[PDB]
This record gives structure tokens, sequence and C-alpha cells, in this order.
């Protein structure tokens, strides 16, 4: 039934369609990313999914292209890691400089890959661009400046949430998913955008600047406030 | 604090294992699941198509 | 042009009141007829040129209700409104000028042209002047490289334009409406006056098709 | 170079250059420092309970590297025994006075090192 | 031909008369080139044949893509799987170095307007959309008059000059979006989605607009083809080279005695043109150091590499070129080379939209670095670093826009280098 | 002279003369988001 593709070296019996992602996420493979989401919609922007396939003239979207039979994944090789150091170097050459002021800044997915990828130094010699922040609600401060261009909020906001507010604005140099103007956002799902923001663009008003998260204990249960449980 | 034991923490390869030692130890315990996330169809074009209403908007 | 929050709101159009006339009403409907019931969508891009067509230039006043025109979010009319230059969010004179400044009439010096409607003007290019009819703007390519230096007045196509020549063009926008032809140099038809190859013969008859 | 004495320090301007970055709390081997960041009024990054206590501090001097914003210092002063314990768990309010006697000292120290860093 | 000689081009061998809009743009004036000849008659209900005389016509991409246009129209002999089919026609010309589709237009509607009637059938298409831009109105209004006239004459409209097969077209406009250039990005503009381009695992042959499958082709291609339809498509193949079969205009601009657009043989040698065509750039062609082949994209051509090539893109591939709609532009040594490639790249800043991020902020950044090389204040060594930004740029882009983005500053890199070295030593000399 | 030098309204106008030769347009399917 399910279709052969080989994750670097293994054979894999990998499901009829679905993207080279979930592929080397089946024998436990992961692939960086950004944009994308596991329970969202795949988009192109952001191409963090680079890599070459066996027989690859150049490297593809592993988050989007679905598997095929006869292709062969080596994600450890050289030339994907080539790609991701092309991400890496292009997503910091214009982040402002604010990992210890930002609320996610003690634990931005942003970091945790520029410690996995990314050439340790930068060759940045002139002006980064920043945006003014864009209030869009009493209770999701939103610092912007850090957001890149990834639309995994828009994705979310637009659908789930049903509230068309949010999106992109612009384009070329200086465009921005900064929402239309003054106009709050609003959701009875409003804040659940803070979890969903990779950076710290769109951290949590109540919370802010109260604490660091490695720190924290990590207590579980459940919520009582719903009946949802 | 109150209870010096508190801030103990232990790996284990397996669940049998780690009941295992909670009877070495004689400690009471509660197990619990794993929880791998339920795999999820997904496609470029699943995105759009004017009758699956899918459809997203401006890109 | 950053503005692009639109998060001001200026007592121009906070929400100043604003109609289509109905022959508009009957123009973006025939749109509608033009696309397919299923997304009326397709009509959104040429309704705000109609909506600025009756303007020249485009209120939130207009975006919000264009929205209401084709029962989309506002959000869509927006990034729509905001993505596409062509679009003017920011209130212009009665002209529009747009000269290119692209390669390939940089070249031809078209930066000349440039200031020579600066000292014509004394206008600091893109500002608008106190007279509220001129709106010099530097522009890209407009794709009629071939060609000469051109100054695209309000869709009027001018080429190979001498300083001289801005002076008759200026000029005569306070005269009265102007020719808008090609290379206004003497050539016409883009066609070169130093020999005219290509093309000699002129019949084309409806024939040697036959291949069977 | 020589460490002593903690001092939280201003800006030229007058302000306490503390951000409450709270490395400097993941650094202190003996882990001495706590730290409570909190918002302002004016709405910045502001400890309320910086405090350290000498008795567990090891006087390494790592906080003075490790600061981004470089606010906290290891001074130049060494001698200060107590009659007591209590006057060696410093609140933020002793250190910033330490950082109000000796910062014409330690600017100077500052001045003399900073390349080296 | 077949030989080295070249330069040679029958005018009746064209197929586009009235292309300096001399002898009626008017229908009549169709009528009087005896256009509209056997075009019923080539709706046998059934492609194949005119498709195959497609792909026997050796004919490929006018998009500057070079793609085999008989293999990328074979993809709709699919069935139609209940959803309309429809042709995009790309009529966009905001791309640099291209006037080519503008006189056309302006000056020969007609057969393009055949092209859509063949080649919409080629698809089984509902429909026949054609984009326009908004610099473009006064032209759309033209088409859209010259489309009327194909009414009333009921050549278009139901049926469609007979044969019985459905036949309707739809103009349609943007509004300075350039990237709509690109195909998809237009694709993304008919659903009034913003004009950011599919990545695609679903090519835009699986899906088009509105969900509904669809198809595109540049307006020479599409307008070349009810010619190659009725005429053999093999004495299209006759011309130039093999895989350079057929013709090209070629848009000889900047400075040069007499800029112009010339349809001719594929492979003609580059200076000829330039010798003929153009007249000779001023000062004569002595002077001549760096003139680009391609539509202001493709890496700059060297007077000495010059020499050899001919205008068919292969030739351009030796040199190191991309076809580029094998737009030219002169450019004259007395000025300086890298403030216009500066501005250049300026260009693709203004316009790159922004979706994936390693182009948006490519030419963001490499824009920037081109600003400090320009002004000279630049170390020799810095400009290899935008070498590795090109690098980084071309594969892992979404599109080609930043391909174009990155080229022509890699050709300055790679021949213009010792000229950069020496424009900074003199910016190092000021003090 | 020009082959151009028309009205603003003139391209809708235009477009809305020809509606009549307009065969239907699909409906698709689902129409109400
Ligand atoms: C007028 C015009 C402008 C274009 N601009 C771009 C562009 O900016 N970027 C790009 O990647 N492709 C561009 N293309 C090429 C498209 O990506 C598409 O492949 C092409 O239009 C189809 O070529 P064909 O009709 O010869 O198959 C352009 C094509 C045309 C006709
Ligand atoms: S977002 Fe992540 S990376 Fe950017 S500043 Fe906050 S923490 Fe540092
Ligand atoms: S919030 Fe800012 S950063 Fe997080 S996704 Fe939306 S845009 Fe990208
Ligand atoms: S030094 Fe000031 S800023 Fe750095 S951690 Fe200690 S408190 Fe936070
Ligand atoms: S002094 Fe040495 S030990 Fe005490 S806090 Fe600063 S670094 Fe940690
Ligand atoms: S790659 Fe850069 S330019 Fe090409 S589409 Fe994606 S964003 Fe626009
Ligand atoms: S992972 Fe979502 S696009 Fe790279
Ligand atoms: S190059 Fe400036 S308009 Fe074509």
């Amino acid at each position: 039934n399910l279709i052969e593709v080989f994750v670097d070296g293994q054979s894999v019996m990998v499901e009829p369609g679905t993207t080279v992602l979930q592929a080397c996420e089946k024998v436990g493979m992961q692939i960086p990313r950004f944009c994308y989401h596991e329970r969202l919609s795949v988009a192109g922007n952001c191409r963090m999914c680079l890599v070459e396939i066996e027989k690859a003239p150049k490297v593809v979207a592993a988050c989007a292209m679905p598997v095929m039979k006869g292709w062969n994944i080596l994600t450890n090789s050289e030339k994907s890691k080539k790609a991701r150091e092309g991400v890496m170097e292009f997503l910091l050459a214009n982040h402002p400089l604010d990992c210890p002021i930002c609320d996610q800044g003690g634990e931005c997915d942003l970091q945790d890959q520029s410690m996995m990828f990314g050439n340790d130094r930068s060759r940045f010699l002139e002006g980064k661009r920043a945006v003014e922040d864009k209030n869009i609600g009493p209770l999701v401060k939103t610092i912007m400046t850090r957001c890149i261009q990834c639309t995994r909020c828009i994705r979310f906001a637009s659908e789930i949430a049903g509230v068309d507010d949010l999106g992109t604005t612009g384009r070329g140099n200086d465009m921005q998913v900064g929402t239309y103007i003054e106009k709050m956002f609003m959701s009875e799902l409003s804040g659940n955008i803070i979890d969903i923001c990779p950076v710290g663009a769109l951290t949590s008003k109540p919370y802010a600047f109260t604490a660091r998260p490695w720190e924290t204990r990590k207590t579980e249960s459940i919520d009582v406030m719903d009946a949802v449980g | 604090t109150a209870d010096p034991l508190s801030n103990m923490v232990l790996t284990f390869s397996t669940k049998e294992d780690a009941v295992s030692f909670a009877e070495k130890n004689g400690w009471s315990y509660d197990i619990e699941e794993r929880k791998v996330p339920k795999p999820k169809s997904k496609s470029y074009g699943a995105n759009f198509s004017w009758n699956k209403r899918t459809r997203v908007s401006t890109k | 042009g950053a503005l692009f929050v639109h998060r001001d709101t200026p007592e121009n159009n906070p929400d100043t009141p604003f109609d289509f006339t109905p022959e508009n009403y009957k123009r973006i409907e025939a749109i509608v007829k033009n696309y397919p019931e299923g997304h009326k969508a397709a009509a959104v891009l040429p309704v705000l040129d109609l909506a600025q067509r009756q303007n020249g230039w485009l209120p939130i006043s207009a975006m919000n209700k264009v929205a209401e025109v084709l029962q989309v979010p506002p959000m869509r009319v927006y990034e729509v409104a905001t993505f596409y230059t062509m679009y003017n969010r920011k209130p212009v004179g009665k002209y529009h000028i747009q000269v290119c400044t692209t390669t390939p009439c940089m070249l031809r010096n078209s930066d000349s042209i440039l200031e020579a409607i600066q000292k014509k003007l004394g206008i600091k290019v893109g500002e608008t002047t106190p007279d509220k009819l001129f709106t010099l703007i530097e522009v890209e390519c407009l794709g009629a490289c071939v060609n000469a230096p051109m100054v695209q007045i309000n869709d009027n196509y001018y080429e190979d334009l001498t300083a001289k020549d801005i002076e008759e063009i200026i000029d005569e926008l306070k005269a009265g409406k102007i020719p808008k032809p090609g290379p206004r140099s003497g050539r016409f038809s883009c066609e070169p006056a130093g020999g005219l190859t290509s093309l000699t013969e002129p019949p084309k008859g409806p024939g040697f098709g036959v291949q069977a | 170079r020589f460490r002593g004495e903690h001092a939280l320090r201003r800006y030229p301007s007058g302000e306490e250059r503390c951000i409450a970055c709270k490395l400097c709390e993941a650094i202190c081997p003996a882990q001495a420092i706590t730290i409570e960041a909190e918002p302002r009024a004016d709405g910045s990054r502001r400890t309320t309970r910086y405090d350290i206590d000498m008795t567990k501090c090891i006087y390494c001097g790592f906080c003075q590297e490790a600061c981004p914003v470089d606010a906290i210092v290891e001074g130049p002063n060494f001698e200060f025994s107590t009659e007591t314990h209590e006057e060696l768990l410093y609140n933020k309010e002793k250190l910033l006075n330490n950082g109000d006697k000796w910062e014409a000292e330690i600017a100077a120290n500052i001045q003399a090192d900073y390349l080296y860093r | 031909p077949k030989k080295t000689s070249f330069g040679s081009l029958k005018d009746e061998d064209r197929i586009f008369t009235n292309l300096y809009g001399r002898h009626d743009w008017r229908l009549k004036g169709s009528l009087s080139r005896g256009d509209w000849y056997k075009t019923k008659e080539i709706l046998l209900k059934g492609p194949d044949w005119i498709l195959g005389e497609i792909k026997t016509s050796g004919l490929r991409g006018r998009g500057g893509a070079g793609f085999p246009t008989g293999l990328k129209w074979s993809f709709m002999n699919k069935p139609s799987d209940g959803r309309p089919k429809y042709l995009v026609v790309n009529a966009d010309e905001g791309e640099p170095g291209t006037c080519k589709d503008r006189e056309i237009l302006r000056h020969d509607p007609h057969k393009l307007l055949e092209g859509c009637l063949v080649g919409g059938r080629a698809m089984g298409a509902r429909a026949a959309y054609i984009y326009i831009r908004g610099e473009f109105y006064n032209e759309a209004s033209n088409l859209q008059v010259a489309i009327r006239e194909a009414y009333e004459a009921g050549l278009i409209g139901k049926n469609a000059c007979g044969s019985g097969y459905d036949f309707d077209v739809f103009v349609v406009r943007g509004a300075g979006a350039y990237i709509c250039g690109e195909e998809t990005a237009l694709i993304e503009s008919i659903e009034g989605k913003q004009g950011k381009p599919r990545l695609k695992p679903p090519f835009p042959a699986d899906v088009g607009v509105f969900g509904c499958p669809t198809t595109v082709a540049n307006v020479e291609t599409v307008a070349v083809s009810p010619t190659i339809c009725r005429r053999g498509g093999t004495w299209f193949a006759g011309f130039g080279r093999e895989r350079n079969s057929g013709t090209k205009l070629f848009n000889i601009s900047g400075h040069v005695n007499h800029p112009c657009t010339v349809e001719e043989e594929m492979s003609v040698p580059l200076k000829e043109l330039i010798e003929k065509h153009a007249g000779g750039v001023t000062g004569g062609w002595d002077n001549l150091l760096a003139v680009i082949p391609g539509g202001s994209s493709t890496p700059l051509i060297p007077k000495s590499v010059c020499e050899t090539v001919l205008m068919d893109f292969d030739a351009l591939v030796q040199a190191q070129t991309g076809l580029g709609t094998a737009a030219v532009i002169v450019m004259d040594r007395s000025t300086d080379i890298v403030k216009a490639i500066a501005r250049l790249i300026e260009f693709y800043k203004h316009e790159s939209c922004g979706q994936c991020t390693p182009c948006r902020e490519g030419v963001d950044w490499m824009n920037k670095v081109m600003a400090r090389f320009v002004r000279g204040d630049a170390r020799p060594a810095e400009i290899d670093s935008l070498w590795e930004i090109s690098k980084q740029i071309e594969g892992h882009t979404i599109c080609a826009l930043g391909d174009g983005a990155a080229w022509p500053v890699q050709g300055l890199i790679r021949h213009f280098r010792p000229e950069l070295e020496e424009r900074m030593q003199r910016f190092a000399q000021q003090h | 002279l020009q082959h151009h030098d028309y009205s603003t309204y003139t391209f809708l106008d235009l477009n809305l003369e020809l509606s009549k030769f307009r065969m239907p347009q699909p409906s698709s399917g689902r129409e109400s988001p």
C-alpha cells in the first residue's frame, strides 16, 4: 500500500502523498523550521526546510514536497546544511539586538536553531530596519521588530480564530505583517497566538517581564475554568 | 523549602523500568501514558480548491 | 511610503461618507458577470481602480465600502490596496507625473529629465505642489525601454522629451490637452528614422498557409 | 582587575544600568543571586528585588563579565567585614549604595580595562 | 541558417507584419492580411496534430524561460475533471529592456486573438483570460475595442467564427504588480489573492485559478501558434539552430544610434544587429565593453565574448547567459557600470514582495552592500562576500526574481573585479 | 492621431458593452463563506 522512500539509508513505508517533513519525522529525524506548523497549514515562505534529494540537482522544500518512490533523503548531507546556513545568515542579517529584554528571548526557537545552525560570526555593516510597535489588544502586547515574516500567525488568525483583522501589509523592503488600522484584534482565543509566535513579537502583556523560563518549575494538571477539562 | 527530596528527578528507558524502581525503592507511584501526537494528513493544495471550503485567501 | 499601517486617522478620512455612482454599480456588477459566481473576490482589484477612478485617491471609507460591496472581509481590500502601488492612498494633484529613471532610460539620461522637471516646477520631486496639480515622482521601468526616457502623465505615454520639450509639456499642461504619442522627436510608432529596416514588404497576403 | 565588593551602577544619565536580564542569575556558580524582574510604571524592565549574599558569593566575578548591559560590577573594595551575619545578605538597595560611593572609582577601572574583554 | 552566415531574414518569413503600426491595426487591416485565413478550419475538434504541429515546430518558451511550449501545452490534453479549464495569457510587460510586447498589442492585437482562439482550443479552455498592466490602461482599451470587433463579427463569442467551439476571452488588469510578470503570481492575481507566487508541490497545470485547472503562456508563443498551426511549424523550425528554432524579437536599447525592436532569425551574431538594425553605437562599436542580453536580468557580456555569441539563447548559455526574453541593453564604457547594476538591484528590492525570506532579505541586504560599493567606501574583500550571498539566494529562493536579482552583480564581480578594486583605491587615496 | 485617447471611465464601459456576448460564469459550487 504505502509508497517506499529512503531516509538517508533506511527504506521507509511512507504514506501516499505526505510531505518530506513527515517522512524524515517518521524515523525521528527532525527538519529545522519556522513558519510551518504541525496543525496549521504549509506555507512556502521562510524556507528553512531546504534539503537535497539524493538525485536532486538542487534542494527541495522538505516541509512541502510530497514523497514519492525512488527518492532518498540525506538530511545530514552538506548541501542541506549550506542551505540552513543560508536561511540563518539572512534571518539574523537584520534582527533586533534584544535577546535580553525579550520575554521570548530566554527560550526563542530562533535561538535554539541559531545554535544548531548558521555561522557563529555575522557580517553586518550597515543599518538594520526596525518597525514601530502596533498594539492589537490590552492582553497581547506586540513588540514586533522581532517577527520574522513567518506567517504562522495569520494562518492561525484568519482561520481558527475566524477573525481576519490580522494580516500582511506591503511588499518589497519594509513590508510588514502589521495589521491594517488602529483597531484591536479581538477573539475568544486571542491569547493562543502568543504561544504560536516563534519569537518575542507576541509577548503577553500580563506576564511581561515577570520571569524567565529556565527558573520555572512546570507542575502539571488540568484546568476547571472550562467544563472542557 | 520543607521536604529536602523535592528537587529529585530521574530518567528511565522505559515505563516498566520506572515502575521497577519505585517497586525496588518502596515508594508509591502513578503511571502515565506517552503522548505522541496523532499523524495529520497535509498537502499544499488542500488549502485551495473552491469546493473544499478550505480556500484560505490571499498569499 | 512606509506608512503601510494606516495607524493614523486623519480628519480627511476617518468616517467621511463615500459612495459609488449607480453606473459604477452597474460596472462592478458587470465585472461580477466577468468572473465565476463562487468567488466575488476576482473583482476586488478592478473595483479599487474604479473607486479611485472616481477620485484619483482612496479614502478608507472607499476601502470598507468596497469590502461591503463584494461582501468580503475588509482586510482583503486593505492588503490588496496596499500591496499594489498604483492605488494612491495619499491625495494627489491634478496630474500624477511618474517619470522613469530606470537604467535603460538612465543611460538615456532620464535623470536630466528629472532635474528638468524640478527646475521647471521647483518641487522637491515627490512633494505635492502648493498649486495642488503637479506631483512628480521617480518610478521603475515602465517597459518602454527600447525608446528613451518617458514621462507617463496619467497614462499619457510620452518619449524622446528634451528639457525644452519638457518645457513644452509642462506649459501645455496649463494650456490644454496634450497629444499622447510615442517618441516626440519626430519618430512615431517606435519606428527608427535612421533606416526603418526589418519588415520591408507591405503585402502579407493570406497565402503560404495551405500546409496540406 | 581586582575583584571585591559588588555594586550595581547607573547610566551616565543617572538611570540604573540593570535590565534584569537574569542571566547573571543563571551563572553565579554558588547561585547567591536572586532576581524578580517586574515592569516599571514607565514600562521598562526593572528588578524589584535584586539581592545577593556575600556568604555564598565566591567572588569568581563571573557576573562582572556576563552582564550584557554591564550592570553589576565587582568593585575595588575589599575591606568590609561585619559584626553580624545579617549585614552580609545584601538587598539591591545596599548594592546601589555601593555603586553610589564607588562609581567614580569603578568607572575609572573599567576605563582602564575595557579593551581586554 | 545551417551555415555561419546570419543576419538574413525575409520580410515574409516574419509572422508579424504591421509590427510597426503601418497597414491598419484595425480588424479590417487583419483582413487585408487575410489573418482569419483558415482559422475556422483549424478547429477540427481535436488538438493533437496542431499540438504536434507545435511540438514539431521546435518552439520553446518566449517568456525568457525558453521552455518547450509544445510540451508545455501538451499537459492539458488531460480530461477536464469537471472543473472548467482556462488559458491565462501573460501580458505583464513590466520587465526592463522589454518594449517588445507593447507595440505588438498596439499594432497587431488580432494575430494574438487568433492565438488565444487556437491555443485556447488546444487547451480545451472554457475561456481566454488575459492580464493587462495598470500602467496599460489606454492600451487595454485599444485591445478591448479590437476584441469587441471580434465579437461583432462573431469570430469570437459563442461558437467563435464557426466550428461550434464556444470561446469567450476575459480581459484582466492589475496594479503595479511587476511580480505578476511571474506567471503563478499572476494566477494568484486572478483570485484577488496577492501576487506572491505559490510553491509548487502541484504545478499550475494541476491546479489553476479558483482551484479550477488552468494554463499560461507568453504573448509571443501563443500569438505565433495559430500560424504554426497553419503555415508549417517545420518551416518555423528551419530558422536558426535546431534547439533554437524560429525567430525572436531583438530589443536593442540603451546607448546606440538607433535603438529598436527587430524580430529576427534566432542565431544571428549579436554584434551584427548592432552594426545593422541598431545602426551602431555612438562613438563606434569599439567603445562597447558591456552590453547585456536578457531583460536586465541575465549576467553581463564583455565585448570579447560578445563578438562570438549568436543571439539564440544557447550561445548565451555558453556565454553563461540566460534567454531573458532576449532583451538587449547596450552600455557605453564612458558611464560607470557599478551604479547601473546597483540601480538594477535597487529595482529588484523595490519589486520582490518578500514571501520566502531568503530572497527578500537577500536583496534588501545585497542592495545596501551595493550602496557601500558604489560609494567606494567598501573594502576590496567585501565583494567576495556578496558572492556568497548570491550562492545562498539562487537555488533557495522560491522564485526566479531572485535569480536575476543575483546574476548581474555576479557578472560584475567576475569581470569587473579589477575595476571594483580600482574604484576603491581612489576612495582610499582621499586621506 | 493616437490609437488611444480615451475617457477615464472607458474601459469598464467597453467591458460592459460586451457583457451580452459573455457566456454565463460558472457557479462553481460553494459560494457563501
Ligand atoms: C511579461 C512577462 C513577465 C515575466 N516576468 C517574470 C518575472 O518577473 N519573474 C519570473 O520568474 N518569471 C517571469 N516570467 C516568466 C513566467 O515565470 C512564466 O514562466 C512565463 O511567463 C511563461 O513562459 P511561456 O509562456 O513561454 O511558457 C514572465 C513572463 C512574461 C511573459
Ligand atoms: S526573539 Fe528570540 S532571538 Fe529575537 S530577541 Fe527575543 S529572544 Fe533573542
Ligand atoms: S507573530 Fe510576528 S513572528 Fe510570530 S509569526 Fe506572526 S509574524 Fe512571524
Ligand atoms: S546584571 Fe543586571 S542585568 Fe545582568 S543579570 Fe544581574 S541583574 Fe539582570
Ligand atoms: S561574584 Fe562571582 S559568585 Fe558572586 S555572583 Fe558575581 S559571579 Fe556569581
Ligand atoms: S522568492 Fe523572493 S521574489 Fe521570488 S516570489 Fe518568493 S518572495 Fe517574491
Ligand atoms: S518549514 Fe515551513 S516552509 Fe520551511
Ligand atoms: S526602462 Fe524605464 S520604463 Fe522601461
